[PDB]
């Protein structure tokens, strides 16, 4: 449709393509490696809907510097879907936004 | 104490963690 979803519930939308951007210079998705070395191609977006929160945010390997993650993960499935990142300073623009990570979505990007 | 290492996810079993972790 408009909107990327879910891949395991296939139909739950997570957000709409309107809200992807280019919050680095590489663009609105690239690859980033985790502290264990798994590879995330990690979408972009300024909104992202049916997701819940883990835990609280923390800046520890954040792949954008000035921003701290959240886990994120479908309220319908528990799939693991992406973070939230908040910034941490107050001229960071925007103050928030969503890493979606590729392989957990739908249509297949 | 029990992190995901694909995720983050952090967990307070380590059995919690083991079934998180085989679902990714
Ligand atoms: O910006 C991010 C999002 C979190 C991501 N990440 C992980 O996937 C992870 C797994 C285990 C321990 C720590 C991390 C971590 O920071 C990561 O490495 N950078
Ligand atoms: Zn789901
Ligand atoms: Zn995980």
């Amino acid at each position: 449709c408009t909107s990327l979803c879910c891949k395991q519930c296939q139909e739950t939308e997570i957000t709409t393509k309107n809200e992807i951007f280019s919050l680095s210079l590489c663009g609105p998705m690239a690859a980033y490696v985790n502290p264990h070395g798994y590879v995330h191609e990690t979408l972009t977006v300024y909104k992202a809907s049916n997701l819940n929160l883990i835990g609280r945010p923390s800046t520890e390997h954040s792949w954008f510097p000035g921003y701290a993650w959240t886990v994120a993960q479908c309220k319908i499935c528990a799939s693991h879907i992406g973070w939230k990142f908040t910034a941490t300073k107050k001229d960071m623009s925007p103050q928030k936004f969503w890493g979606l990570t590729r392989s957990a979505l739908l249509p297949t990007i | 104490s029990f992190v995901c290492s694909v995720c983050g996810h952090r967990f307070t079993t380590k059995g919690n963690l083991k079934v998180h972790f085989h679902r990714h």
